[PDB]
């Protein structure tokens, strides 16, 4: 039984509130839930959302390219934002979010994942000089 | 170098080299980053 | 497993019937809305009831009254030329050029091939049984999508000065897109709430 | 038919500001009165806030076009 | 606007960053015209509204009349003005500043 | 009151004069007039102690219980029995209908007509009768007078369609030349928001009784002053009734599935394959004792906005069909334009006489007219490519500007040439080539029905103009435009002088203040005209003012 590639799965109730279940009552107040969440220790999305009694809405993974294959090119700009805010703010350090917005729709403005390293950042449209001052002069040169 | 050229251009868009749109206005806002600073929205939280 | 087969083939359909209506197409209420019971009541979920041409549908667009599209699904785990040739026969029998087809497991690479020839005249357009599983839309992180007409895109471009090639670009590929069926040249508004403005529209060119 | 904003960018002070002083130091003629002033810097200064400068900035566009501002024109932020 | 908060903020976190403190330029206009509080105001609130309209209408990030640009316009101010007119309401102004 | 034997203001007037004892008898009346309950009761003079008035309390009360009986009849709307609601509907109505005639009471009875379909006929009477109780009723009761009252449907509807034709009018003349915007821009879901369609459809609701009145009205409106606007209002209000999805009207209407692609052709302005294969099989549909359809399909064709799509569709087709060696014979597709657009063009010949046959085609239109068009072109994408071929010596050989003369004789004998050569004209207009334009420009002159003379040309002409703003710089080319051809028409026909005095509205700043005067001149209104012609002549004096201060 289970879904292959999902190696371990823990159960837990969140203690922060950014994962408490966080409803509007009747008198418009928030309530936070505790409510059983499980992170896995594998990737395989469309498996677990197309599961029985599995939320397909807040369901989700901190892996990037599952989510652009899954979901889509807006969904993964989204998860980046939340992925960079996380690791910067896991520390109590706050950056302006504007930053992070316009990383995240630098690296997704072309419609597919653009990685920063030499190969996302070079495929991507760029003058030859510019492509050359980043890295790989010569074979930029020999392209061009 | 991946963002060394990506400027807010004079209609007030953000754009590239390429001239190609990254972001319709700066943050999406169209705000600058010291200006801002932290306040509370207070019909947010109370209840009916 | 004939027990949980009608539910799948409800979800999908469930599915289905949300894209469709997304897509424009003329989709009664409960049939969006329609349960599992009322599924299992419609027509032995598997050898008295899975029929997978039964299950094919038949829907036609509010914005025109004959242009319809087959939803088939194929009742074989790879589908082959001669499936893809009978629901030509079937498009070319009701005259209807667009369709969807449902896949169980895969598709042939010869039947991809043919899928890509026949386009221009009969736009048909395959999905995986796992992905309609779930309708991807109303996932947290899916914005919502629009797709703009072309005066739209006219009057977007006139008002920014802007050439398509200046949008950002979304592949026809993307899920979102497969969602919405459009193809290349299609403009998708995207509208999403933003922490510092409240809401933000974008746009994203197909390509 | 001007869509830019009719805000001085820091930038346009700055370059502004510095060929106007430049200017002022190669002997032009100044278009404010100054008293006890030497510095170029200075009297660009007191030319900028008089928005006796006279400079037009050109600001282009991002689609070839451009719109020409005279530096009085501009609000002085 | 509380509901479309309710929308964009579904953790409610009314910790927000926007460009002008609105709470403290009405304490500095309490400290500049030595507003005493313990005394009846003499403002308006039909002056409020009007005035919180037109303001509305001078702050403009996306200058225009065609409906493409006064969305746009609408959404990038939808927060700040979400946050002007709820502290800035004729209520509070009459009650608390 | 007297009508329940309640006692009035009479009753009160009788009782207080010739009477020496005032004193018990208000007292009697305010005990005995007072409210029917104990607890007030005792309550009454204890109410009135404090100054109290008792006018407070009674108009809270009566304020308070009518909002209650509205109410109540909103709840019974769809409660229960219908036979329990309009019994009790009918008892209150029978009730208050003494008291009707009251301001306070007639929105009591106006409810419970409301909540009625079908209602006893003196009391429909009465309320037409009375202007007041009209004037103040709405039109659920109204809806029922006209199923048996086309009167004042027929007076109802006048005024909404006179200010249609005003409109109408203003729209197709207004002064702005722009190839962007014109009479033929607005969307059919735009032109169908106006006010007229949906007080029309409000007004018949689901009667197919009121719709069979509505559609004789548009009849003798079109009919009588031969204006295609009532048509295209007939659509507008079959496909607004669509929206509404009333199937007591969609489905027994059969233009109504024809409306599909009209309302589809019309928003892209131009007839597709799928979308004629529906036109054909509606049209065959048409069986032998139910033709007065067909009549009424014309009118649905003749709208201007169906005009316009289907001549752009057969200019376009005539266009794409050179690069394919197609001669217009060899064009099932065009042949059924040519079909639908005969069948459409001739609409106000089967209303003026009831003429179910198809009108007949011209044979030289197919070998004569339009291949001498598709000549005019691929000559012209000849010359296109000779230049863009290198090696051409000194003195090269202009396009032949020369015209065949049996076009003219097709445009100005055979109105669906005619109109398909105006918007030819309209087309190369937009594609702006001199050559090819004032080739044709003479015989445009003479044409038929004065359909180059007409409103419909002239404003897409004018609208077209715009693309050609600097091309008035030669005189040659203004005087062709209005020395040659706009000018013929203009001291004869009134839309020809305004649309000839607009076109100089616009274009006065791009020539010479000498051609602009000498125009000017040419364009005075004959001394009968309408105030448009000279008031137009007033702004042209003001912008030949304005000309000599830049």
């Amino acid at each position: 039984q289970g879904i292959e590639q999902i190696s371990k799965v823990y159960m837990h109730l969140p203690q922060t509130d950014n994962k408490k279940k966080i409803i509007i009552t009747e008198d418009g107040e928030f309530k936070a839930l505790q409510e059983w969440i499980l992170e896995t220790d594998g990737v395989s999305l469309m498996r677990v959302l197309s599961e029985k009694d599995v939320d397909p809405v807040r369901t989700t993974s901190n892996d990037i390219v599952e989510i652009f294959t899954v979901l889509g090119i807006e969904a993964v700009r989204k998860a980046l934002e939340r992925e960079l805010y996380h690791v910067i703010s896991f520390d109590g350090s706050y950056v302006n979010y504007r930053h992070l917005a316009l990383l995240c729709d630098t690296m997704t403005c072309r419609g597919h994942l653009m990685a920063i390293t030499r190969h996302g950042v070079n495929r991507q449209d760029t003058g030859p000089l510019m492509k050359c001052s980043f890295e790989e002069t010569v074979d930029v040169l020999m392209e061009a | 170098k991946s963002m060394e050229s990506v400027m807010v251009k004079y209609d007030a868009t953000v754009r590239n080299s390429i001239n190609q749109v990254v972001q319709l206005r700066y943050g999406e806002d169209g705000l600058a980053g010291e200006s801002v600073e932290f306040q509370n929205l207070a019909t947010l939280k109370p209840s009916n | 497993d004939d027990e949980e087969e009608t539910y799948r083939l409800w979800k999908i359909r469930k599915t289905i019937m949300q894209l469709c209506h997304d897509r424009g197409y003329l989709v009664t209420q409960d049939e969006l809305d329609q349960t599992l019971e009322e599924f299992k009541a419609q027509f032995k979920p598997s050898e008295g009831r899975p029929r997978r041409t039964d299950l094919t549908v038949l829907v036609a667009h509010n914005d025109d009254p004959t242009d319809q599209m087959f939803v088939f699904f194929p009742e074989e785990p790879k589908v082959g030329i001669k499936t893809i040739k009978v629901y030509c026969q079937r498009m070319q029998e009701e005259n209807i050029t667009r369709a969807l087809i449902v896949v169980q497991q895969g598709m042939t690479p010869s039947a991809k091939q043919s899928l890509v020839d026949m386009a221009p005249k009969y736009i048909l357009e395959q999905f995986l049984q796992q992905e309609l599983l779930i309708n991807i839309t109303e996932h947290e992180l899916v914005p919502e999508h629009v797709v703009m007409t072309k005066e739209e895109v006219t009057e977007l471009l006139a008002r920014y000065k802007l050439r398509e090639n200046q949008l950002p670009r979304i592949q026809a590929g993307d899920p979102v897109a497969r969602y919405f069926g459009i193809k290349r040249g299609q403009v998708v508004k995207i509208i999403r709430p933003s922490e510092t403005a409240g809401r933000y529209i974008t746009y994203r060119l197909v390509q | 038919k001007r869509i830019t904003t009719p805000y001085m960018t820091k930038y346009e002070r700055a370059r502004v500001l510095g060929t106007r002083a430049l200017q002022i130091a190669m002997c032009a003629p100044v278009m404010v009165e100054l008293e006890g002033e030497t510095d170029p810097l200075l009297i660009a200064m007191k030319e900028l806030k008089a928005r006796k400068i006279p400079i037009i900035i050109r600001r282009y566009l991002p689609d070839g076009s451009y719109e020409d501002w005279g530096v009085d024109e501009l609000i002085i932020s | 606007d509380r509901e479309v908060l309710r929308v964009i903020f579904p953790t409610g976190d009314s910790k927000v960053v926007l460009p002008c403190n609105l709470l403290r330029m009405i304490w500095n206009a309490q400290k500049i015209f030595h507003i005493n509080p313990r005394l009846p105001s003499d403002l308006h609130p039909i002056k409020v509204v009007e005035g919180v309209k037109e303001l509305s209408k001078k702050l403009v990030i996306v200058n225009g009349d065609d409906p493409l640009s006064r969305q746009a316009q609408e959404n990038a101010t939808l927060l700040f003005n979400i946050h002007l007119r709820s502290t800035l309401c004729s209520r509070r102004m009459a009650e608390e500043f | 009151l007297q009508d329940l034997g309640v006692a009035n203001g009479e009753d009160l007037k009788e009782t207080l004069t010739n009477c020496t004892e005032p004193l018990k008898a208000i007292e009697q009346f305010q005990t005995e007039n007072g409210v029917l309950l104990p607890s007030l009761q005792s309550a009454l003079p204890f109410l009135d102690l404090h100054g109290t008035p008792r006018l407070e309390f009674h108009q809270s009360v009566f304020d308070e219980l009518r909002d209650k009986l509205l109410e109540r009849v909103s709840a019974i709307a769809s409660e229960g029995k219908a036979e329990e609601r309009y019994k009790k509907l009918e008892d209150l109505l029978e009730k208050s209908f003494s008291l009707v005639k009251m301001p306070s009471l007639q929105p009591v009875v106006m409810c419970v007509m409301k909540h009625l379909p079908k209602v006893p006929e003196k009391k429909l009477k009465l309320v037409m009768a009375d202007k007041e109780l009209y004037r103040a009723c709405a039109v659920e009761v109204k809806r029922q007078i006209w199923q048996d009252n086309q009167a004042l449907f027929g007076d109802e509807v006048s005024p909404l369609l006179k200010q249609y034709i005003l409109e109408k009018e203003s729209a197709l003349f207004s002064t702005e030349l722009s190839v962007l915007h014109n009479f033929f821009s607005p969307s059919p879901k735009t032109r169908r928001q106006g006010e007229v369609v949906q007080r029309l459809t409000r007004m018949v609701g689901k009667n197919v009784k009121l719709y069979d009145m509505v559609l004789q009205f548009l009849r003798t409106l079109f009919l009588r002053t031969r204006n295609v606007h009532y048509c295209t209002l007939r659509a507008e209000l079959l496909m607004s009734l669509h929206d509404l999805d009333v199937g007591e009207i969609c489905t027994v209407d059969p233009c109504h599935k024809f409306t599909w692609c009209l309302d589809a052709c019309i928003r892209e302005r131009f007839v597709d394959s799928k979308r004629a294969r529906e036109l054909q099989g509606f049209l065959d549909g048409v069986k032998k004792g139910q033709e007065q359809v067909l009549g009424d399909l014309s009118m649905i064709l003749c709208d201007p906005f169906a005009i316009n799509t289907l001549a752009l569709s057969t200019v376009r087709h005539l266009q794409e069909l050179v690069g394919q060696e197609t001669l217009p014979r060899d064009s099932p597709d065009l042949l059924l334009l040519l079909r639908l657009l005969a069948l459409g063009q001739g609409a106000w010949d089967m209303i003026d006489s009831q003429v179910f046959k198809e009108p007949k085609m011209e044979v030289e239109l197919i070998t004569r007219f339009l291949p001498m068009l598709m000549s005019f072109l691929v000559d012209d994408y000849t010359f296109n490519v000779d230049q863009k071929l290198p090696a051409e010596e000194k003195a090269p050989v202009s396009y032949p500007n020369t015209l065949p003369e049996s076009f003219t004789k097709f445009l100005q004998e055979q109105r669906m040439a005619c109109e398909v050569g105006l918007y030819y004209v309209l087309h190369i207009t937009k594609q702006r080539n001199k050559n090819a334009l004032l080739r044709l420009l003479p015989g445009l002159v003479e044409t038929f029905g004065d359909l180059a003379f007409g409103d419909i040309f002239l404003h897409l002409l004018t609208g077209n103009l715009a693309l050609l703003a600097d091309e008035f710089a030669l005189e040659d080319f203004c005087s062709s435009l209005f020395d040659g051809f706009f000018l013929t028409a203009s001291p004869r026909k009134e839309n020809v002088h305004r649309h000839a005095l607009r076109l100089l509205i616009h274009l006065h700043p791009r020539v010479a203040p000498s051609k602009l005067e000498a125009l000017q001149k040419a364009l005075e209104p004959t001394g009968q005209s309408g105030e448009a012609v000279k008031e137009l002549y007033s702004q042209l004096g003001e912008k030949l003012e304005q000309l000599d201060h830049r």
